[PDB]
RNA sequence: UUGGCACCUCGAUGUCGGCUCAUCGCAUCCUGGGGCUGUAGUCGGUCCCAAGGGUUGGGCUGUUCGCCCAUUAAAGCGGUACGCGAGCUGGGUUCAGAACGUCGUGAGACAGUUCGGUCCCUAUCCGUCGUGGGCGUAGGAAAUUUGAGAGGAGCUGUCCUUAGUACGAGAGGACCGGGAUGGACAUACCUCUGGUGUACCAGUUGUCGUGCCAACGGCAUAGCUGGGUAGCUAUGUGUGGACGGGAUAAGUGCUGAAAGCAUCUAAGCAUGAAGCCCCCCUCAAGAUGAGAUUUCCCAACUUCGGUUAUAAGAUCCCUCAAAGAUGAUGAGGUUAAUAGGUUCGAGGUGGAAGCAUGGUGACAUGUGGAGCUGACGAAUACUAAUCGAUCGAAGACUUAAU
């Protein structure tokens, strides 16, 4: 039950009970709508999927993404809705709620549920292997030429080769990522917000995935 | 932040000045300790008389750190040096004359001793 | 550091099948002139 | 902000010079970077020219080379006394802009893109 | 709208009732400790050292010397377990930080008055 | 392991330890489950099952080793060219110097010491870590997905209750349960604490320059010094391991013959572990078996050979960064807020210049939270995202239902 889209605005802090600072992250989730009801009888698994924002109608010599096409107007139009920019499924909820069209609100959360944020990460780029992995660096003296490269890369004739997973460098890279067990803290209805306790993978305006805890 | 090889002051007159830490106890592994941590050291500027002398080794709780902790609320709390009270492995003190403010983190510890023999807890 | 073995005619060719060059802009100058690279204003033989 | 391949007083010092020239002749010809850069110091440097009060002539002067404009009937203005007195006259309606970026082809020893660089 | 969001969200929260003060400043800050008795208040008298980053995560810092021994105590300026705050005796500096009184003992750590 | 043998290598298979990175066995060091006990309890002992995960930091020695100080739930044993030097050191040792002991008439020698003593390589192929292009997937597209599979994870202490109960003469002291918290580790993030922050702010030394004063500018590591936004960051904040299902190991049985009995097994039927399979987390239709759903697009010329154009859709190009070596990815491209500028902020610095007043002065005070401010926020078309160009489908047969 109880999946819902948004993207990081930030992060702030807010005093609870017995004065006790909790760290923040607000998430705007504003705009979602039930946008596609699949079942098992047609594709083998129930799940809704959740249209986040709304992006402007087609335009005939648009150039870039902020104009839908023309096969995101007709499946933004079997509901009746504005074609969204973020289109996700969501499989743990009860495919007989959610008639397809509804403004999934952001009041589908109170303060106190434990939840799953999804997103990507940053993304760092081309990284060492000390930094890309939690590798030990060799000595930064005592003659040594052995600082921030990989070891061994394996064990010389048994094994002629290097083993796969070796931890090698490459692109750090903003891959998804799950934070499970979060709390909900605070639901503004107004402003179409969350406060979920803690911090979300992911840059400021991204996309998150907030969920309800699978245990 | 108190690793080993760390010199503290010794905050009582257990009969130490300065001591240095041999290893952080809790589990294996631990590198850093702060106030409420209990610590087994060596003691290395010693007072002439009093109980310990130089070159024992004694267990002895961390007191206001450098790099204090902190609290629920969002607070903090920090001191200009490093201290230590040497305990007598009940989590109670040898000395009965503690000196300089003790951090407050520490009641919950169960060293309510060394807070009754102390001047103002911050 | 040296290799092992020559590379074959056959394997360099694959190599450097792309190690190409693309065809620029080649937009025309409506003004006066030959075409000009896209998105340039032109110094000789043109208008723009 | 882009470093160009040098120094940060090697690019300082290019940045002041390659905007002194630009209100000298007030259409030069460099390359596509170094013009994306000295395009926010000059039109920063004409803001300061449209107060006109003495404490931002402090200030342009912070930027500005000491070049002597030769101007026309053998009368000699710095670049400092042409900033607030020719382009400062000229844009004051104007909220913004003031240059332009022309792109052209590459130079012969480079790729690199010329750019000129014209004040408007 | 993005900006407002920081803002229009953490602002119930955010306190009204402080005074006016700046690093340099002689404070008598009010906190209020609870332990499994009561709600007892203990006062903290000391030397603003700092004042960083604003909303509802500014933050002050005081600096008090206990027994010989300097402390430093930092705040959320917002917290809701500071009852009060007293201005008690302005300071002339010329820094925002102050961070040099903590090499300086004794008299030399003295901070002029207005 | 010490050897034996002399088979590979002397037109070179180059170095003992240590470091970095590991990986694999199980004859198990800790944690899991059992049997027996000369097991009261608490502890043990011994044996069996089991590799899932974990398995410390110092002192001395070049040391492997070993001793020792501290800890720890435990500080396993082995294999991988006594793993790993085209990954690193070079302390150890086979180099030239020199010295002692000893031996030799001697030159010298020892495998005895002692001091000193150059560590080459731009990665072709395989293999690995990332990343694109091509083509295929029987129309072409856009979007969401299925998971065949593969990978990651997997550790554990302490305390409180049960309960001073069971047990015990006492001393002591439980299982089973419940709860709290940690350590180590792995992640995500910059709100806090901090770090950095070389186009931010201020102070200040020397010297040269802007005619001079005043204000600035250059150089002196960024001249130094005090701070510091954005961003990146941990030592800073958050979470994580869990449960829970199946099938089992050792074991424990029930029923039950064969063999009137007995019998855990033969036919049956159970129960039983950090293990196994799920559960959890990622990645995945090049899964050539190329999957599925939803939406969009639909041609004629024409030995239809092909061409001409094009659809939906893209792309070139241009403005960019939440992305990045490159390219890909994403935000935009005038019906435009994409970037810059401008305007207003946020945060930062701490009171600008000029003027006035006071002081003989150095300087103070006022004007005035003043000026200034790189990346942050909002507004604004002022400037630039021009005109254009390229690519892109026409749905094969066969049989079966209809």
């Amino acid at each position: 039950t109880k999946g819902i889209l948004g993207r990081k605005i930030g992060m702030t802090q807010v005093f609870g009970e017995n004065g006790e600072l909790i760290p923040v992250t607000v998430v705007e989730a504003k705009e979602n709508v039930v946008l596609q009801k699949k079942t098992v009888e047609v594709d083998g698994y129930n799940a809704i999927q959740v249209g986040f924002e709304d992006k402007k109608a087609y335009k005939k010599d648009a150039k870039s993404n902020k104009y839908a096409n023309k096969p995101a107007e007709g499946h933004a139009k079997k509901a009746d809705a504005a074609p969204k920019r973020f289109i996700r499924e969501f499989r743990n909820v009860d495919v007989d709620a959610y008639e397809v069209g509804q403004e999934v609100s952001v009041d589908t959360f109170v303060a106190g549920d434990v939840i799953d944020v999804t997103g990507v990460s940053k993304g760092k780029g081309f990284q060492g292997a000390i930094k890309r992995h939690g590798q030990s660096r060799g000595p930064m003296s005592h003659g040594s030429h052995f600082h921030r490269a990989p070891g061994s890369v394996g064990m010389a004739s048994d094994a002629s080769r290097v083993f796969k997973g070796q931890k090698m460098p490459g692109r750090m890279g903003g891959n998804t990522v799950t934070v499970q067990n979060l709390e909900v803290v605070q639901v503004d209805t107004e402003n179409k917000v969350i406060l979920v306790k803690g911090n979300v993978p992911g840059p400021k305006k991204g996309l998150v995935e907030i969920r309800t805890s699978i245990k | 932040m108190i690793q080993q090889e760390t010199r503290l002051k010794v905050a009582d007159n257990s009969g130490a000045r300065e001591v240095l830490t041999i290893k952080v106890l809790g589990g294996s592994g631990r590198k850093t300790a702060n106030i409420g941590d209990v610590i087994v050291c060596t003691v290395k500027n010693a007072t002439p008389g009093g109980v310990v002398k130089k070159g024992d080794v004694v267990k002895a709780v961390i007191v206001r750190t450098k790099s204090g902790v902190r609290r629920n609320d969002g607070s903090y709390i920090k001191f200009d040096e490093n201290a230590c009270v040497i305990i007598r492995d009940d989590k109670g003190p040898r000395g009965t004359r503690i000196f300089g403010p003790v951090a407050r983190e520490l009641r919950e510890g169960n060293f309510m001793k060394i807070v009754s023999l102390a001047p103002e807890v911050l | 550091a040296v290799p092992k073995r020559r590379t074959s005619k056959t394997r360099k060719n694959k190599r450097r099948t792309h190690f190409k060059i693309s065809v620029p802009g080649m937009t025309e100058c409506p003004n006066c002139g030959e075409y000009k690279l896209s998105h340039r204003v032109c110094k000789n033989c043109g208008s723009y | 902000y882009r470093k160009l391949g040098r120094t940060s007083d090697q690019r300082k010092a290019m940045l002041r010079d390659l905007a002194t020239s630009l209100i000298i002749s007030e259409r030069i010809e460099t390359t596509e970077a170094r013009a994306k850069e000295v395009r926010s110091v000059v039109e920063k440097l004409i803001t300061l020219g449209k107060k006109g009060d003495l404490a931002s002539r402090r200030n342009a002067a912070k930027t500005l080379r000491n070049v002597e404009i030769l101007n026309e009937d053998e009368t000699t203005q710095t670049a400092l006394q042409k900033l607030f007195g020719e382009i400062a006259e000229r844009y004051t309606e104007r909220q913004g802009g003031y240059t332009r970026i022309l792109k052209q082809g590459p130079r012969r020893g480079d790729g690199a893109e010329s750019v000129i660089i014209e004040l408007v | 709208t993005n900006h407002k969001l920081i803002e229009a969200v953490t602002k119930s929260q955010l306190r009204t009732d402080l005074p006016s003060f700046r690093p340099g400043d002689t404070l008598r800050v009010h906190v209020r400790i609870i332990e499994g008795t009561r709600e007892r208040i203990q006062v903290f008298e000391g030397v603003v050292i700092k004042r960083r980053g604003g909303g509802v995560s500014e933050t002050f810092t005081v600096r008090k010397i206990s027994s010989g021994v300097g402390v430093e105590r930092t705040f959320p300026l917002h917290t809701p377990k500071i009852e009060k705050i007293e201005v008690k005796r302005r300071g002339k500096v010329r820094r925002a930080k102050l961070y040099y009184l903590r090499s300086l003992r004794g008299k030399a750590a003295r901070i002029q008055e207005i």
